[PDB]
C-alpha cells in the first residue's frame, strides 16, 4: 500500500481546504493512507447506493484522514446514564405529518465540537435554545462551555448526558449565551460559583425509551428535543445526503449527543432531521436526515429529553 | 364611562424614540395613542416577568423589542 499518485494534487487541495497538519512525513503518508481508504470506501458505497442498496450517498469530508474508531473516541463524547414518573413526558394525544423548526427560526447555526467530547453539551444547547426561542420570540446563540466548564456531574470534554447538563441549568436558574461565555474546545474552571440549591424540580423531561411515535409528538409539540445515536460507523462518519439508515448502527451502542429539530418524509423515506456539531461541512451542511419508523434505527429514541423549567 | 388608563408622561421621550428606531408610522392620533397604550402595558409585563426572574421564578428575562405596540394575540392575528 503507497499513496496513488494521481491523487496528489488532490491530497494537497484537501490538506489546504481543511487546515490540517502534520508532525511528520511518516504521519503524514500514514493520514494519506487513511484518507484513501475513506476515499475508495465512499466510492464503493455510493455505487451501491446508485443501485438502491441505500438511502443515502457519502462524501468525503474534513474527517477524510481519521478512522471511525478515532472520530467516536476525539468528538463524540455521550456517557449513558433512573427513570422516574417525575421525569417522565406525558404526551395529549393530530401531529403534523412533517415538522422543521429551522425553518420556523428555533434553530442556530451549526457549531463545531473540534476533538472535546462535548456533544452531549452542544446537543443540550440545542434544545435549550429551542425553549428560549418558543418562550420569548428570540434565538440566541448558547454556551456549551458553561456546561462543559460547570456540570461537574459530567466529565467535561472526557463525556457526560444531556439531563445533567440541564438539571444544572435549573439549579442555576439559566445559562449564559454563547458571546458572553465562548466556547475553548477544552475544560476549564467554571466561572462562576459551586452550584447551588439541592434541586427543587428536575428541570427536564425524558421520551419512553425507544418510543418513536412518543418522540414525534413531542418534537411537534415541544420544539426541538436533545437525542443520542451511536456515531461509530464510517457510513455515518461521511454522510452526505439522503436518508440515513445501516443496520450495522446498533441502538445498544449510543456515544454521541445530537439534536432532533424535526420529522419528515424525503422521496418516500421517512426521518428525523438531526443537527449534528461538527461543523457545517460534515453531512448537509451540518445536517443528517436519519431513518424514522424503522425499528428505533441508530437507537434514536433511546435516549430522548429535553428542557422544561 | 369615560377613561381607562393613560399614557404617562415620564415615558414620552421613549416613546418617541422607540417609534423612530422600529420606524413606525400610526395612521392617526387614535391609533397612535392606542398602541401606546398597548407598549406601557408590554413594558408593565416586561417589568414584573423580570422582577420575577430576580426572584428565580423564570430562566429568562424578556425584553421590549420592536413588536411592542402589539398585543400576545398578534402573534400570527
Ligand atoms: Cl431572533
Ligand atoms: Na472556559
Amino acid at each position: 500500500l503507497y499513496p496513488e499518485e494521481i491523487l496528489d494534487t488532490h491530497w494537497e487541495l484537501w490538506k489546504k481546504t481543511h487546515r490540517k497538519q502534520y508532525n511528520n512525513k511518516v504521519d503524514e503518508i500514514s493520514r494519506r493512507l487513511i484518507w484513501e481508504k475513506n476515499l475508495k470506501y465512499i466510492s464503493i458505497h455510493n455505487l451501491e447506493a446508485s443501485l438502491g442498496v441505500h438511502t443515502y450517498e457519502l462524501a468525503m469530508n474534513h474527517l477524510g484522514d481519521m478512522t471511525s474508531e478515532e472520530v467516536v473516541q476525539k468528538m463524540t463524547g455521550l456517557k449513558v446514564p433512573s427513570r422516574s414518573n417525575d421525569t417522565l413526558y406525558i404526551p395529549e394525544w393530530r401531529a403534523p405529518d412533517s415538522v422543521d423548526y429551522r425553518k420556523k427560526g428555533y434553530v442556530t447555526p451549526v457549531k463545531n465540537q473540534g476533538q472535546c467530547g462535548s456533544s452531549w453539551a452542544f446537543s443540550s444547547v440545542g434544545a435549550l435554545e429551542g425553549q428560549l426561542k418558543k418562550k420569548t420570540g428570540k434565538l440566541l446563540n448558547l454556551s456549551p462551555q458553561n456546561l462543559v466548564d460547570c456540570v461537574s456531574e459530567n466529565d467535561g470534554c472526557g463525556g457526560g448526558y444531556m439531563t445533567n447538563a440541564f438539571q444544572y441549568v435549573q439549579k442555576n436558574r439559566g445559562i449564559d449565551s454563547e458571546d458572553a461565555y465562548p466556547y475553548v474546545g477544552q475544560e476549564e474552571s467554571c466561572m462562576y460559583n459551586p452550584t447551588g440549591k439541592a434541586a427543587k424540580c428536575r428541570g427536564y423531561r425524558e421520551i419512553p425509551e425507544g418510543n418513536e411515535k412518543a418522540l414525534k409528538r413531542a418534537v411537534a409539540r415541544v420544539g426541538p428535543v436533545s437525542v443520542a445515536t451511536d456515531a461509530s460507523l464510517t457510513s455515518f462518519q461521511f454522510y452526505s445526503k439522503g436518508v440515513y439508515y445501516d443496520e450495522s448502527c446498533n441502538s445498544d451502542n449510543l456515544n454521541h449527543a445530537v439534536l432532533a429539530v424535526g420529522y419528515g418524509i424525503q422521496k418516500g423515506n421517512k426521518h428525523w432531521i438531526i443537527k449534528n456539531s461538527w461543523g457545517e461541512n460534515w453531512g448537509n451542511k451540518g445536517y443528517i436526515l436519519m431513518a424514522r419508523n424503522k425499528n428505533n434505527a441508530c437507537g434514536i429514541a433511546n435516549l430522548a429529553s429535553f428542557p422544561k423549567m | 364611562g369615560s377613561h381607562m388608563l393613560y399614557p404617562e408622561e415620564i415615558l414620552d421621550t421613549h416613546w418617541e424614540l422607540w417609534k423612530k428606531t422600529h420606524r413606525k408610522q400610526y395612521n392617526n392620533k387614535v391609533d397612535e395613542i392606542s398602541r401606546r397604550l398597548i407598549w406601557e402595558k408590554n413594558l408593565k409585563y416586561i417589568s414584573i416577568h423580570n422582577l420575577e426572574a430576580s426572584l428565580g421564578v423564570h430562566t429568562y428575562e424578556l425584553a421590549m423589542n420592536h413588536l411592542g405596540d402589539m398585543t400576545s394575540e398578534e402573534v400570527v392575528q
